[PDB]
């Protein structure tokens, strides 16, 4: 329902609404239940009801603490893009909540010994900062013209009336 | 009916009173210009962000990375982004000032014509026969508080222009001819209340063959017995 | 009688900015991201002006809450009111000295639109139409509260009444004043269905308003400096990294183009606003009432006033 | 706006794709969360797909309305749209009509009648 949504970035910000065009998790979308193959188109969320398998065929690797690569280190949400950043954040329901950072740095992955699968998607969001400077709340654009309108007029409150917010043309279909 | 009068204009101040400690949003026009003057602000605060094509907005890490030969040409593009945002901004205020001028002066002449006097000008101090007004002050505005006189309960008659008695036409001094189906009567105007027709509220001028629409009567005298 | 024509609104134009500079590039539209907020400024402003024009149309003649008729009866003491009234073998409210008036003003994609009013012509002929209703079937009475009825020779004799001449002046010229009165009208007819063109203030507006936009397109054909007007010549002849520095000066001789047309169609759009408040203060004051004041309605003593339609104005007939 | 064919010599016409705008009525946030997309001037047949199609399709003089059902009803204008028509939300649903001018009367003029007040009111 509403998932996916992290820290774009290092900066400390409060109170304000910011607008991010990153690569997200657009709202309402269909994830595959498993309780195998999974290719890897731009990133992959990850959730869980050990660790991971990476690579196409150098593999990158998580078990458990201990990773091999050549590098090594010693209810889950899991945002794995890749730039490759590992968020994560635990404490499907219909909640929400911001996923802190842990740690920094593939055609296809796996994993070890029910679990989920989301694909971000080019988007731009609204979020909205509290005065602890954590994210409460967030709006994708391009889901419906109501939330269209809240992008426009950068609020979350919409007052009555009638507002201009975009255009539209349809595309060049063939070259010739 | 100076008690009716007095009642009335006390229950219309205590409905006043209770429509703006209601949550009734009256004060638009004047939250417009806090509104847009905000904004316009928030606007020229936001500009400061945009490098105007230059390496970054901050003048601080362009004087830290560059030396003055070529630091220069990336400082006059956030200079001319710069003017070009104070102009504009100029010329906006330049605008609005003109428009809160215009109203400043419409309320100067209804402070003078409406406050310090009865007018006669048309829904120029309210809708309806104006009597005096009384001004209240605002946050960066006047609020006026008209006091008009409103007709009501009106009722049918039969009117004439004049009357005929001896052969001379009766026009009123002022007032209208009004019948009630048997009898006639000069009234005022603007309130219903029917006179004798006396020889001392109509004036005669020429005979009764002329005016279209004359109705015979007759005109009393007031020097009966003598 | 005489003519006073005044203008009220004109045109509600839009501008699609990102289209208008470079329409069909997403390497000039991201160029265009550098410069911050400049295309919601001038949406912001043309929005505002598109409202402001409604506003000032609305203010002007929605000025009644009823919407009188006139009886089937015009017997009104000896004056002929049908040049002015509203006649229904045409498919419109619309009469025949406005139809006059309509024919006379005859004037009349890179993001430049334009929007329709709120308000169409025939509602504004229902709203004149009322306004004539309510004055010729009671006097003042109707914009003070409710419409009283009177007979329009008793009102004509009391607003005789109010320039210093008693009313057995007019019950006793009753016929050479409604012969005057029609053969004004008539005159003011045949001055209006001949070939003088009086409706000049109206012209005006249509043709300042069409000046400006004939510049702002005649400016796509600019080079400012660069080696090109045509944008996708400059795509399709140049790598990117030398493309920027000509799609740079495009875009600034664009946006001070955009600019100095916002900023001049704002100050027209101040003085529209003066005129259409003198139009509603005449309105209220000639229409709805009689006036005092020297020369306001009018040229000598004045008794009523008529409204009649106009393309973006109204036209007051002073008697 | 025209060109002449490299191969068959032929002289074809160049016109521009669709080219619309996209307004949003609406309610406040506090009383709803339907819409209604306005399409500007593009006559609703080369129109998001529920806001493209289906039921609710309602043609202008300013353009095309998609969300709205039309009624025949005559109502004090809510939210202007264009060219006399208004929207307004009213089990619950957005309604879009043709507004009223105001209320109807006929003076009963004749040529000996008169109305004269008999009471007032301060105000
Ligand atoms: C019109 O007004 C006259 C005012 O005089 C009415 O005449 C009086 O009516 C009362 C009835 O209450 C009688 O007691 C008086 O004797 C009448 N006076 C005269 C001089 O006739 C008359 O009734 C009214 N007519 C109508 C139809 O209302
Ligand atoms: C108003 O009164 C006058 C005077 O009584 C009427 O005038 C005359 O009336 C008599 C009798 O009715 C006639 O024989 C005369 O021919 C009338 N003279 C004129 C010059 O008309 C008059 O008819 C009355 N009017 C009404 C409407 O009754
Ligand atoms: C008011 O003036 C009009 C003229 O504008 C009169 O209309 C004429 O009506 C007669 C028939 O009654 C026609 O034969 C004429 O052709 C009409 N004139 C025109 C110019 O078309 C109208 O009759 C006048 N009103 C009254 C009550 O006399
Ligand atoms: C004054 O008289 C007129 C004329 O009779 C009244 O108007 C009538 O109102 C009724 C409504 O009950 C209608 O059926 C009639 O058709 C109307 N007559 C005309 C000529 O239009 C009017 O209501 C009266 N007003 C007052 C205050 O008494
Ligand atoms: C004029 O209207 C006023 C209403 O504003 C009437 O005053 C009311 O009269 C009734 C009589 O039954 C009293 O019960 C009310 O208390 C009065 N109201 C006030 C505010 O005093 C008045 O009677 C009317 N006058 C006429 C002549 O009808
Ligand atoms: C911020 O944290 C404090 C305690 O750490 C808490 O009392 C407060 O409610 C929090 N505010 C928000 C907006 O979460
Ligand atoms: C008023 O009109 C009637 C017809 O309805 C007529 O008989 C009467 O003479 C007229 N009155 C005047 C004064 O013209
Ligand atoms: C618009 O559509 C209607 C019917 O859908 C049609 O009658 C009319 O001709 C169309 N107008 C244009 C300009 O295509
Ligand atoms: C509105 O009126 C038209 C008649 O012109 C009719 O065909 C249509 O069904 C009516 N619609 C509604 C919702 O009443």
């Amino acid at each position: 329902f509403t998932r996916g949504v992290y820290y774009p970035d290092k900066v400390f910000r409060s109170s304000v609404l910011h607008s991010t065009q990153d690569l997200f998790l657009p709202f309402f979308s269909n994830v595959t239940w498993f309780h195998p193959v999974l290719p890897f188109n731009d990133g992959v969320y990850f959730a869980s009801t050990r660790g991971w398998i990476f690579g196409t065929t150098q593999s990158l690797l998580i078990v458990n603490v201990v990773i091999k690569v050549t590098f090594e280190y010693v209810l889950r949400e899991f945002v794995f893009k890749n730039y490759f950043k590992i968020y994560s954040k635990h404490t499907l329901p219909q909640g929400f909540s911001a996923l802190e950072p842990l740690v920094d740095l593939i055609t296809r992955f796996q994993t070890l010994l029910a679990y989920y699968v989301g694909y971000l998607q080019p988007r731009t969001f609204l979020l909205k900062y509290n005065e602890n400077g954590t994210i409460t709340d967030a709006v994708d654009c391009a889901l419906d013209p109501l939330s269209e309108t809240k992008c426009t007029l950068k609020s979350f409150t919409v007052e009555k009336g009638i507002y201009q917010t975009s255009n539209f043309r349809v595309q060049p279909t063939e070259s010739i | 009916n100076q008690k009716l009068i007095a009642n009335q204009f006390n229950s219309a101040i205590g409905k006043i009173q209770d429509s703006l400690s209601s949550t009734a949003s009256a004060l638009g026009k004047l939250q417009d210009v806090v509104n847009q003057n905000a904004q316009a602000l928030n606007t020229l605060v936001k500009q400061l962000s945009s490098n105007f094509g230059a390496i970054s907005s901050v003048l601080n890490d362009i004087l830290s990375r560059l030396d003055p030969p070529e630091a220069e040409v990336q400082i006059d593009r956030l200079i001319t982004g710069r003017l070009q945002s104070l102009q504009t901004y100029v010329t906006q205020q330049l605008i609005r000032a003109a428009e809160i001028r215009a109203s400043a002066n419409l309320a100067a002449t209804k402070m003078s014509e409406c406050v310090l006097g009865q007018s006669k000008r048309v829904d120029f101090c309210g809708k309806g026969y104006h009597l005096m007004s009384f001004p209240q002050s605002a946050p960066h505005g006047v609020v006026f508080l008209h006091v008009t006189y409103v007709p009501a309960q009106e009722k049918n008659f039969t009117t004439a222009p004049a009357i005929c008695h001896d052969g001379k036409a009766h026009f009123p001094r002022e007032g209208v001819f009004v019948s009630n189906g048997t009898h006639w009567f000069v009234t005022q105007r603007n309130f219903y209340e029917p006179q004798i027709i006396t020889t001392d509220n109509t004036f005669v001028s020429g005979n009764c063959d002329v005016v279209i629409g004359i109705v015979n009567n007759t005109v009393y005298d007031p020097l009966q017995p003598e | 009688v005489t003519t006073e024509i005044l203008p009220v609104s004109m045109t509600k134009t839009s501008v699609d900015c990102t289209m208008y500079i470079c329409g069909d590039s997403t390497e000039c539209s991201n160029l265009l991201l550098q410069y911050g907020s400049f295309c919601t400024q001038l949406n912001r402003a043309l929005t505002g002006i598109a409202v402001e024009q409604d506003k000032n149309t609305q203010e002007v003649f929605a000025q009644v809450k009823q919407i009188y008729k006139t009886p089937p009866i015009k017997d009104f003491g000896g004056f002929n009111f049908s040049q002015i009234l509203p006649d229904p073998s045409k498919p419109s409210k619309r009469s025949f000295i406005e139809d006059l008036l309509f024919n006379k003003v005859t004037l009349i994609f890179n993001g430049l639109t334009v929007l329709p009013p709120l308000l169409t012509d025939e509602m504004i002929a229902q709203y004149t139409s009322a306004l004539l209703a309510g004055t010729i079937t009671s006097g003042w009475t109707f914009g003070a509260g409710a419409a009283l009825q009177i007979p329009f020779a008793m009102q004509m004799a009391y607003r005789f009444n109010g320039i210093g001449v008693t009313q057995n002046v007019l019950y006793e010229n009753q016929k050479l004043i409604a012969n005057q009165f029609n053969s004004a009208i008539g005159k003011i007819q045949d001055s209006l269905s001949s070939t003088a063109s009086a409706l000049g203030k109206l012209q005006d507006v249509v043709n300042q308003n069409a000046q400006a936009l004939n510049t702002l397109v005649k400016q796509l054909s600019s080079n400012f400096g660069a080696i090109s007007s045509v944008l996708n010549d400059i795509l399709s002849r140049l790598d990117p990294p030398e493309a920027e520095v000509q799609i740079d000066r495009l875009i600034t001789g664009r946006l001070q183009s955009l600019q100095t047309y916002v900023t001049q169609q704002l100050i027209r759009a101040a003085e529209i606003r003066a005129s259409a408040n003198l139009a509603a203060t005449k309105m209220s004051e000639c229409v709805l009432g009689q006036s005092k004041r020297v020369d306001f309605c009018g040229k000598g003593y004045h008794l009523m006033s008529f409204p009649q339609s106009a393309p973006h104005g109204v036209v007051f007939l002073h008697v | 706006d025209a060109v002449r064919d490299p191969q068959t010599l032929e002289i074809l016409d160049i016109t521009p794709c669709s080219f619309g705008g996209v307004s949003v009525i609406t309610p406040g946030t506090n009383t709803s969360n339907q819409v209604a997309v306005l399409y500007q001037d593009v006559n609703c047949t080369e129109v998001w797909r529920v806001y493209s199609t289906g039921s609710n399709v309602f043609q202008t003089r300013a353009g095309c309305l998609i969300g709205a059902e039309h009624v025949n009803n005559s109502y004090e204008c809510d939210i202007p749209i264009g060219a006399g028509i208004c929207a307004s939300y009213q089990s619950q649903s957005i309604i879009a009509y043709t507004m009223s001018l105001g209320a109807e009367n006929s003076v009963a003029y004749s040529n000996n009648s008169i109305a004269i007040p008999t009471n007032f009111t301060i105000s």
